[PDB]
């Protein structure tokens, strides 16, 4: 841990201290990680959004770019995380709301069955689709590429 | 054992499911190697595989026993891959037209249509939506239809009449514990709704197309050539060729028409020249041996369809010298209008059939490569507008309205739970309860809200 | 013998048709 | 290297006509009509050739008393006899004939053959020189586009 | 050129309308325009 030079003497010395070294001086790092970064991945991935979203609702704020200089260091972990969904919400409003993608999720999304369906839905949509139906068959894809990712996943 | 061989049985069908194309493609080189050693026949009335020094007989009886066994497994893989789905989106239909439309209540299907009459033995069953990872749409259209119609003659043909009924008398003291009985459970599976399944499954065209694959590999053993038709499995099965045959696919209906002109346009030259070249039609061979004559109006009409068509030179040539008195011109002008009017602005109807085809499928391809690329697919704003800040409209198709976050936002909204939602994913989970879709942006975003 | 009974027994189901 | 072995023979200085085109782009607009499609061409010769093998098949099974090409008579030759001899006479012969298979072989006018054959050679001609050659002319035409 | 004939006929009858002559993409800011524009204010039968 001191030999890819990420952790300086502080951070060293701490993991060092945090470690279990119950008389044996061995460590179960399934248990170690699957305890120090579980709920550490959710906090983060919440303080994430909580920044992002201040940085794209207060720009041209210093007091806050000089926060964002110290932030990207853990921003930068949950960027292909976090999601913008665009949406009408209040009257004449168009919020962008965020949400948590799975890796699994984001795992089974690249497969060349799905992208070969998706590319045949957007060109069998661009020549025959209708206008009154667009986000309707939108929809229909959408839940059917989920289910077959669901059953892709189940095996 | 029922566990550890249904544990196993799983794995199995799971790794047939993983190698369905796997399983296709070595199907497809067992049919290229049965149809090349095809290619060392010869005749003996009596065929003879007489052609090397062994090696070549029982090999080829081996290779078809593995081609079928290999059909076989494919067979059992696809309904494994693929008919989950299928049967995924016929419930999906089936029950959202039902709940939004009333289609077995008060908008009764039509007879132009099969699966609107054959998804009626299925809303009557017990587990009516197995694959919609939900079953609450009978309690919606019953609680939709429940006080505008009976609220018995609802459940009447919606199932589950008499156990909804037993149902809500057991919610008193009475309440016993079932029993589960080994060997015995082929009464606790629903029949009639796996009636339904192999009667989709059976219609299914993806399905039938491996029936007849089926067909044609077990037949290969009763005669070792219907191996030849497992070719057309690299047309048919793999879309490596679509780019091609979708020029003469595309057309149909235009193809039809020109074979029905053309043989209209034949048959009046045909009765012109029984009307008037009786002394022309002389295919006689050494002499004074008439035949192939016009004495017969069929005869004539193959003669012409047959030869006059492919001789590549009209009829003219395939037929005597018009030097026949009262004959000389009309003869000339009949052969000369059949060469122009039959192989020359009939074939060319055709091969524009075939070329312009090409042109449309590459304009189609253009259409949608240019749509994708100059707008969005949600919003549809345009290209040219996102790209005022440097490299702007891809970072938009891949942060703002990328198709994979909105998908991963269904899930999650789908996923996650009822009462822990915030307010926009409550908000955007009523309307998807509501199937609007309003919240999707129609034609406004982020960089055009704000500067 | 197919040359001639062809076209007769396509006609033959039109039979149907031309009773009506 | 044709350069040298034309001093062993005097016939590899034909292939130096070939830098006409390879070399000086002078030819490239014609050339490009041809060479820009490419695998097109391939699943092209591969398609047309599954479709004579069948063609073959069934005549094989179904059309033996007409690959007669004697010459002179009572001389039986060009058979098909063989599978691959059959493959061959068709690929050179029916392919090449412009006016479909129809015209090299014996008149089909034997029984229960007499309208099998006809639907054999008829849809070998719509099929092989006229929807198949069709496909390449038109690889050719739309590259020019 | 009959082809384009026929796509120039669909294309003018459903980017533009047949009275007014405005355009498809103006009325297609209120959520599905068009359509009700030429089904409600601009219907051929409603002027016979
Ligand atoms: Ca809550
Ligand atoms: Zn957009
Ligand atoms: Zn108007």
């Amino acid at each position: 841990m001191e030999s890819h030079k990420h952790y300086t003497q502080s951070e060293t010395e701490f993991l060092l201290s945090c470690a279990e070294t119950d008389e044996n001086e061995t460590l179960d790092y399934e248990e170690f990680v699957k305890r120090f970064h579980e709920p550490a991945k959710d906090i983060g991935f919440n303080v994430a959004v909580l920044l992002t979203n201040l940085s794209e609702h207060m720009p041209n704020d210093t007091r806050l770019q000089t926060f964002l200089e110290l932030a990207e260091s853990v921003l930068n972990y949950f960027q292909p995380f976090l999601g913008r969904i665009e949406i009408m919400g209040s009257a004449k409003r168009i919020e962008r709301v965020y949400f948590e993608i799975s890796e699994s999720s984001r795992t089974q999304w690249e497969k060349p069955q799905v992208k070969e369906s998706k590319r045949q839905f957007i060109f069998d949509v661009v020549n025959e689709g209708g206008e009154k139906e667009k986000m309707e068959l939108f929809v229909n894809f959408c839940e059917d590429t989920i289910f077959e990712m669901q059953l892709a996943a189940q095996i | 054992f029922w566990k550890k061989i249904i544990a196993y049985q799983q794995k199995l069908l799971n790794y047939f499911a993983r190698n369905f194309y796997n399983m296709r493609m070595l199907a497809l080189f067992v049919a290229f190697a049965i149809n090349f050693i095809l290619l060392f026949y010869k005749v003996s009335v009596h065929y003879v595989l007489e052609e090397s020094s062994g090696y070549m007989e029982p090999t080829l009886r081996i290779l078809a026993i593995l081609h079928t066994i290999i059909s076989f497994f494919c067979i059992i893989g696809y309904y494994c891959l693929a008919v989950p789905l299928v049967i995924f989106k016929r419930e999906k239909e089936v029950a959202r037209k039902l709940e939004f439309d009333g289609l077995y209540i008060t908008e009764q299907p039509s007879e132009d249509d099969i699966k609107g009459q054959w998804d009626r033995l299925v809303i009557n069953t017990q587990s009516f939506p197995n694959n919609y990872w939900d079953k609450f749409v009978k309690r919606k259209v019953m609680d939709k239809y429940g006080e505008f119609y009976g609220r018995d003659r609802i459940s009447e043909l919606l199932g589950m009449d008499k156990a909804a009924l037993d149902f809500s008398d057991a919610r008193e003291k009475k309440k016993p514990k079932k029993d589960s009985s080994l060997s015995a459970v082929l009464n606790s599976i629903d029949v009639k709704y796996q009636m339904w399944k192999l009667g989709v499954v059976f219609t299914d065209n993806s399905f039938l197309y491996l029936a007849w694959y089926m067909t044609m590999s077990v037949l290969g053993h009763y005669n070792n050539f219907f191996f030849a038709a497992h070719l057309l499995d690299i047309a048919m099965g793999f879309k490596t060729l679509r780019t091609i045959l979708s020029s003469v696919t595309h057309n149909g209906k235009q193809l039809v028409l020109t074979v029905g002109l053309l043989a209209v346009v034949v048959y009046l030259y045909t009765v012109v020249a029984f009307n008037f070249f009786r002394k022309f039609y002389n295919k006689s061979e050494d002499g004074d041996t008439p035949d192939m004559k016009c004495d017969d109006m069929l005869t004539c009409y193959m003669f012409h369809m047959y030869v006059g068509v492919r001789a590549g030179g009209g009829i003219g040539d395939e037929i005597e010298d018009p030097a026949g008195d009262e004959y000389e011109i009309y003869r000339i002008i009949f052969d000369i209008t059949f060469f122009f009017f039959v192989i020359v602005i009939l074939l060319a109807i055709i091969q524009g059939l075939i070329i312009d085809a090409f042109g449309e499928l590459r304009d189609q391809q253009e259409q949608v490569k240019e749509d994708m690329e100059t707008k969005c697919f949600i919003c549809g704003i345009g290209n040219d507008y996102f790209d005022t800040v440097p490299h702007g409209f891809e970072t938009h198709t891949l942060q703002e309205h990328n198709l994979a976050n909105y998908l991963f936002f269904l899930m999650y909204l789908i996923n996650k739970d009822e009462t822990e939602h915030t307010g926009q994913e409550s908000y955007v989970w009523k309307m998807y309860q509501e199937r609007c879709w309003e919240f999707f942006p129609a034609g406004d975003c982020f960089r055009k809200q704000y500067e | 013998m197919t040359v001639k009974d062809m076209v007769l027994a396509f006609f033959s189901s039109y039979w149907s048709v031309f009773v009506t």
